[PDB]
Order: structure tokens, then sequence, then C-alpha cells
């Protein structure tokens, strides 16, 4: 969300100075996929306003860009449409006709699911990718029903289907109201898929965790199956504390992004020792040499740390440590 | 029991390569690696993991190079990274670092091709550190590819660090011989272009930079033009730099032409 610390008589000067700093960071660091020419003043974020509206300037969205994304990189990266945008773009809260094409696709993929394994894997991956364009709650209902039917029919020893299926089921559940009959198999699914050996299964399950934890005021029994994820985050920040060049790149990055999201928007559900250990492990992560921790990991973890600083949630001793 | 099942998974993987799908033949090669992890084999498990790596990288060469997909979002890049991570760990456990360095070179060449040069810089410097005790010329070529990746990704100070490291490791092992002199020529041109692009203060100006900037302020034509261009940028004489870019364009490769274009740009 846009922050509380801005819009003050003090905050505007801070936005100016950090606009200058991040402006020539994106001159130095960033990856000109938006940009073709060579000019200095080319910072551009395609975030629209929100029945669509105009385009938001880069100096107004100072820290809105998610920590899952490389600086100024433009590609599909599983976090394009937030469910804020799903709930308030199309008014559902618990000039091409794209809607007819999406209905015809749901008919086709629901008939093909209900065929070899390769087509089923590519159809569920297709359905998760095309799932940004759905403008009706009944479409997400049919999505979740067909995916639970595929989970019941298709066997369990197919992890490629799992790594293309878990974010689709989690987002189809997250657009809907997160009721107990929906929250039990989704949380059971996430707790099962976080123990797997396939690494983008973990990546897709953790993006699905980010979709579930995103906006829905969540069940008090289902938020008690959060600290499985917190124990996962503690173990895989202690493991990847020293060496980052060895393990992986996008796993650590998305994993720190959801860790920072859990510190920001759900404080009380986890203990303060968890946020303290994340600040300690990221202080270790910033303190690596220029060949140990890469530039993208460094800048994303750093941007998440000042994102947590501009939030009014953290205590003063962790602020002094930062 | 396990070996016959591994041969069955190998036949399934060959049938799927004949069917040419390839997210799922790699799953069978991971099954072959798991079966040869069930007993103790060694390099055959590494072969199964590297064949799975070849299949996932071929999936993304089909999904980003032959088909520039807007829906492509790097799902078997991560599986190829985990598989080659397991293979490099297995080679470092058995004790042969040349194979692990070869796999890091393959992964970083794949990430250079897919349009992501920093992680290529990345694994190239990792492989060049894995080849310094045994094969220093292969380490110089891995560092040269790392430096080209960093000049692609606009990390010029990292390119200074890599180029000075290349020149130091070429002087320790060239006393030149051969292609060590080609390494030295490429470094002695490109460090001067990078010292003219970013002009360091004398605090962060290391004495190797001081020695070569005292040397200029390699064949005779390009050496003469580099001396003239250092003397032109110290005097800020733009017409001379124009008449040098017209006459240094055939003499340089495309990376040096990019660096000389940047030097001519950021002084006008």
């Amino acid at each position: 969300k846009p922050l509380k610390a801005l819009d003050t008589r003090f905050g505007r000067k801070l936005s100016i100075i950090r606009g200058i700093v991040e402006q020539e960071i994106q001159a130095m660091v960033s990856k000109r996929e938006n940009i073709a020419t060579h000019h200095l003043y080319q910072a551009w974020d395609p975030v629209p306003s929100l029945t669509t509206g105009a385009l938001i300037s880069h100096e107004k969205l100072l820290l809105q860009i998610n920590p899952e994304r490389e600086l100024g990189s433009m590609s599909y990266k599983l976090g394009q449409v937030s469910i804020h945008s799903v709930w308030l773009g199309n008014s559902i809260t618990p000039g091409v006709d794209i809607h007819s094409c999406s209905q015809f696709l749901l008919e086709l993929y629901s008939r093909w699911i209900l065929t070899p394994a390769i087509l089923i894997s590519e159809v569920v991956r297709s359905l998760l990718v095309v799932s940004d364009l759905f403008t009706e709650r009944n479409q997400f209902e049919l999505m979740y029903v067909t995916l639970t039917e595929l989970r019941r029919v298709h066997p369990s020893e197919d992890e490629i289907l799992a790594q293309y299926l878990v974010p689709a089921t989690c987002k189809a559940a997250a657009v809907l109201g997160m009721d107990k009959a929906v929250a039990e198999p989704v949380s059971r699914l996430l707790e099962s898929t976080l123990r797997s050996s396939h690494l983008p299964s973990r990546v897709g399950a953790l993006h699905g965790v980010l979709y579930v934890l995103e906006c829905d005021l969540l069940d008090d029994t289902a938020k008690q199956l959060i600290p499985v994820i917190s124990d996962y985050l503690l173990s895989n920040l202690k493991g990847i504390a020293h060496c980052v060049n060895i393990h992986s790149q996008q796993h650590v990055l998305v994993m720190c992004a959801t860790a920072f999201y859990l510190i920001e928007n759900y404080p009380l559900d986890v203990g303060p020792e968890f946020s303290a250990s994340i600040i300690q492990m990221c202080g270790v992560m910033l303190s690596g040499s220029e060949e140990s921790t890469p530039s993208i990991i460094y800048h994303c973890a750093l941007r998440g740390l000042e994102r947590l600083l501009l939030s009014e949630q953290l205590s003063r001793l962790d602020a002094e440590s930062l | 029991n396990v070996a016959e099942a591994g041969e069955q998974f190998g036949q399934l993987g060959r049938e799927l390569r004949a069917q040419e799908c390839l997210p799922y033949a790699a799953w069978c090669q991971l099954a072959v690696a798991r079966c040869q992890q069930a007993l103790f084999h060694g390099p055959g498990e590494a072969l199964a993991l590297t064949e799975a790596a070849r299949l996932f990288l071929r999936q993304e060469r089909d999904a980003r190079q032959r088909l520039v997909c807007p829906a492509a979002y790097g799902e078997p890049l991560q599986a190829a990274a985990s598989a080659l991570g397991a293979a490099v760990r297995l080679h470092l456990e058995l004790g042969q670092p040349a194979a692990a360095a070869a796999l890091c070179l393959e992964l970083a060449a794949a990430l250079r091709d897919l349009g992501q040069p920093a992680a290529a810089a990345g694994h190239f410097q990792r492989a060049a550190q894995l080849q310094l005790p045994q094969l220093p010329l292969a380490a110089l070529q891995a560092l040269g590819e790392a430096a080209s990746c960093q000049l692609l990704a606009r990390d010029y100070t990292g390119a200074l660090a890599v180029f000075t490291r290349m020149q130091r490791l070429a002087r320790e092992h060239g006393s030149a011989l051969g292609a060590f002199s080609d390494v030295l020529v490429r470094c002695e041109v490109s460090r001067v272009l990078l010292l003219l692009l970013l002009q360091p203060p004398p605090a962060k100006l290391l004495p190797e930079h001081a020695q070569t900037l005292e040397k200029y302020s390699l064949p005779e034509e390009l050496f003469l033009l580099l001396q003239s261009l250092v003397m032109a940028t110290h005097e800020k004489d733009t017409e001379a730099i124009k008449s040098l870019q017209v006459e240094m364009w055939p003499l340089l490769t495309a990376e040096q032409n990019h660096l000389l274009h940047l030097v001519l740009q950021e002084t006008i």
C-alpha cells in the first residue's frame, strides 16, 4: 500500500531527496527493458491508477514496487495483478472483449481437464497465466472447482503439475472468501508442498503463500498454520546467511520478499524474535563481499529493509540496529 | 533392482526426447540421478543431473529464444539452477573442480543468452575461482567472459576490478607467452577506456591504475591513438576525440567500441 509516513510537511522533502537518490540508482543499477534510448531521465513504472485510468508517475510510487522484482526489469513474475486490484478493479469483495475470450478459455480448459500429462501441465500453467484477466467472481469459482477436481483425480507423484498448480489454486482461493472449507485444503496443500524436493515447487508454493496472506482478513485457526512458514523462513535464512552465490537467486529473493511482507502487514501473528532474526540475517546479507551476495539480492533486501523502516510498525531498537 | 529401474527411466527419457516434450524427460533424468544416489556411483549421478540440466535449459531456449514468450517467467531456469547446484556440489565432494567449473561456465553462458548478465558475472567469477589452482588460462578466459557480462550489465567498477585481476594473473603466468599476451592487450586497452569513462579520485585510484596512466600520459597505431586520446580527454578537446573515434573504429572490437563511445559521450 502507499505509506503512512508520507503526505506530511516533513515527508515531502524526504520524497524529493530519495527521488533524486533512487533516480540515479535506476540510472546506475537498473535494467532498461522499458527504455530504448540512452537518456538519464527515463524512469518509468507501468503501474496504472485504478474502468481503467491514467498512468502513475515514477516519483509518486516511491516504494510501491514489490521486492520480488529486479530493479526496473519488465517480465511476468507471478505478482503482476495484486488482489487489491482484483477486488477494486472489478467490484467483487467478499477495446477488445477480453471477457468472452476468457470464458471460452475456461470452457476449453475445464473440458480438457475433466489428455496426456504434458497438456494438463501446460493447461494449468496456461490457466494460472491467463488468470490475470478474469473480471468475474464466477470465473474464479469455476477455476477453483476445476483445480480441486484435478487435485482429486490426478495422482500425487507429479511435481511439475504441482509447481504449475499451487499458485493457481492459492490465487483462486484468495480472490474468493477464505472460508474454512476452502482454507483447510489450501493450507494442507501448502504445508505439503513446502516439504518437496523440486525447487520451483517451493517457489510457486511461496508465491501462493503470498497470495493467501495478501488481503483477506484470515481465519483465526488458519493463521495458526502460518508459523510452519515462519519456521521455514528461519531455517532458510540461517542456511543462506553466509553464502548466497552457492544456493540460488530467485528463491532467496521471493523468500525475503514474503518475509518482509509478513513483518510489515502481519506483526502480531509471529513473535518479535522472528523479525529481529530477519533483520540480523539481512544485516549479514548486506555485509557480504561484492562476489558473495549479488546486486539484485542486495538491492531488493535493502529496499525491503527501508520499506519496513518507513512503516510505523517496528520497534526503536531494531531501527537503531538498521 | 535399482539399476534396472534406472535403465527403465533412461528408456522413458529417451522416448520422451523422441517425443520432444522436455519438461518431463528431465524429471526422468532426475529419477536416474536419484536411483544412482540410492547406491553409490559418483559421476553417473552427475551425468544424470547434467542431462536434466541440459533438458531444462533447452526448454528455456525453446521458450525465450525461438519463441519470445511474454508469458515466459523462468520456471525451468530455477530447476536447472538447482540441478547444476547439486552437480557442482557432487563434483566438489568427489574432488574434481574442473567439471564443476565447466558446469558453472555452462550455466553462466545460459544466463548470458537469456538476458541476465549479472548472475552470468556471477557464476563466471565462481568458475574462474574454481580454476585458478589447476588451469589459469581457462580462469583468464572465464574472467574475460565475466568482464564482458559486466560491461553488458553496466557495472563498470566491477569491470575495473576484473580487468586488473586478469592483468595481474596474466603477469604471474605469462612471464608474454602466447594468448596471455592477447589477454594483456585486451586488458591494457579496456582498463584505459574504463579509467577514462569513470575518472577516479586519487584515493580509490590503485597504484596499478597509477602505473598505466603514467605509462600512457600492443601495436604502434592503437598505442599511439590511445596516448593521443588520453591526452585529448585530459585537455577536453572534443574535435580531436571525434577525429579519433572515426579512426579507432576498425581497430577495436565491439566492446571497446562501446567503451570508447561512452568516453566520447560523457566528456561532451
